[PDB]
């Protein structure tokens, strides 16, 4: 039938027309190829980069945290280290006072005695002379006796 | 009141460390500087806290604590030993950063006179007099509350 | 009839397979184009990122340097007090012990003489009486001297 026949004839004209245009437009992509190939690469890089940074940032946030603690600690340490470096000046004074005295006291209690000894030692010597004298006073008469009568 | 807390450093054994034994008459006062590197005596003149130190002894972290408060300071060395003298140099160095350079310092061991005038500080000798050696410092220590 | 259709149909499905085929490529040119238009503005937002990132890097470093530094400080001070306390226990324990010893040795030395001041506080009173007898042997041997009237 001449009916479809025409149609087919037409569905072959339009068809052919496409091959024409397509052949051109598809010929344009072939020109942009490399030019685009080297835009995607960039795009790929740019993206990858975008991630490492999206990470380094999370990290930087993380360190600020950590360096903030450490400080709120070095500070307290430095603190006790001093608060407890004041109390020292005193402590040691006592430590040394009590000790010193402690000793001193004992050492005197020896000294006292030490003295009394020296005393008796001579408080003796004295008596001992009188005696080695009287003993002679007698000895001398007990001779005058055995002479006269 | 009026207590001049001094601090001797670099004392040399029971030969010089007896510096306090010398400054103090008390014969009943024990002396730990011999065994223990330090000692703590006190006398009265016109009070005087006196932390005597030989530097080289465990309680260095403490002798240091003494610095943060000393009003006077004598650096000492033994004469019969050129070794002690050598330390002297170092001694003053310690006294710097830790202690106070505003408080009256003093050095006491015609040669030493050299390094003596090299620090802008008085000087004497291992005489053995001594009783007046603290009189000096102290005297200047008071010639400080004038401002 | 039931044959020319086949040619007819195909001619269409084929025709379509190109209207589409081409219609696609048509897109892949407008975008690809806009793209090659932002290859310029891109490189910039990329380079403008090849730094902003680097910067972070550097920040991340110094942060460590800093935390570190801070941790050292903490430590020095956290162990400035350890040492002190440790140093006080010693001084204390030594000071007394040596004190305690010094005190003994006197008490010991004192006890010795403590005794001698007995071995004599005795020997003394002893001769005190050995005196009187000799003291008397006089007055008596003095009378036996006043015989010749």
């Amino acid at each position: 039938s001449m009916a479809l026949s025409t149609q087919l004839i037409e569905s072959v004209d339009k068809q052919s027309h496409l091959e024409e245009q397509l052949n051109k437009s598809l010929k344009t992509i072939a020109s942009q190829k490399a030019a685009i190939e080297n835009y995607n690469q960039l795009k790929e890089d740019y993206n990858t980069l975008k991630r490492e940074l999206s990470d380094r940032d999370d990290e930087v946030k993380r360190l600020r945290e950590d360096i903030a603690k450490e400080n709120e600690l070095r500070t307290k340490a430095e603190e006790e280290a001093d608060k407890l470096n004041k109390e020292v000046e005193d402590l040691t004074a006592s430590l040394f006072d009590e000790a010193n005295n402690m000793v001193a006291d004992a050492r005197k209690e020896k000294y006292a005695i030490e003295i009394l000894n020296k005393r008796l030692t001579e408080q003796l010597r004295e008596k001992d002379t009188l005696l080695d004298t009287l003993t002679l006073q007698l000895k001398n008469l007990k001779k005058v006796m055995h002479s006269l009568d | 009141d009026s207590i001049m807390k001094i601090l001797l450093i670099g004392d040399s054994g029971v030969g010089k460390s007896c510096l306090l034994v010398r400054f103090v008459e008390d014969k009943f006062n024990p002396s730990f500087i011999t065994t223990i590197g330090i000692d703590f005596k006190i006398k009265t003149v016109d009070k005087l806290q006196l932390w005597d130190t030989a530097g080289q002894e465990r309680f260095r972290t403490i002798t240091t604590a003494y610095y943060r408060g000393a009003m006077g300071i004598i650096l000492v060395y033994d004469v019969t030993d050129e070794r002690t003298f050598t330390n002297i140099k170092q001694w003053f160095k310690t006294v710097n950063e830790h202690a106070n350079d505003e408080a009256q310092l003093l050095l006491v061991g015609d040669q030493g006179e050299a390094l003596a005038k090299e620090l802008g500080i008085p000087f004497i000798e291992s005489s053995a007099n001594v009783n007046e050696i603290f009189f000096t410092l102290a005297k200047l220590i008071q010639e400080k509350i004038d401002s």
